[PDB]
């Protein structure tokens, strides 16, 4: 799926529809990556890690 | 004055410097307690009380 054509889901290339219409319940993916992280603004200095080691991290961090 | 380090690895190495002058001859020191065995008394010293707060907090436990 892709913004811009929010009421079109693919599978396999079958483009299905929604029932409904959106604008803004999708927008918001900030907690859809992680399980209990949000996306913040870019940093280049913030170090890169893997899924696994994010256990032993803090806040504000 | 002949140091770059951040008060943060200063404070882990004074930490640790601290915690290795106990190192000594005498009661209350941990070589004393390891001949008797007390592995318990050692949780109690100030010095790990001192450097507790550079602990991460959120899995300090663990």
């Amino acid at each position: 799926w892709s913004k811009a054509d929010s009421s079109k889901i693919y599978c396999h290339g079958i483009a299905i529809r929604v029932p409904l219409v959106v604008g803004d319940e999708h927008m918001d993916t900030s907690l859809a990556l992680l399980e209990g992280f949000s996306v913040c603004e870019n940093d280049p200095r913030a170090p890169m890690v893997t899924r696994q080691d994010l256990i032993d991290v803090g806040f504000g961090q | 004055d002949l140091a770059v380090l951040r008060d943060e690895k200063t404070a882990i190495t004074k930490g640790y410097e601290a915690l290795i002058k106990r190192l000594g001859t005498g009661d209350n020191d941990i070589p004393s307690l390891i001949a008797k065995k007390d592995y318990l008394s050692l949780y109690n010293l100030p010095e790990v009380k001192l450097m507790a707060p550079l602990i991460r907090p959120n899995r300090k436990g663990v």
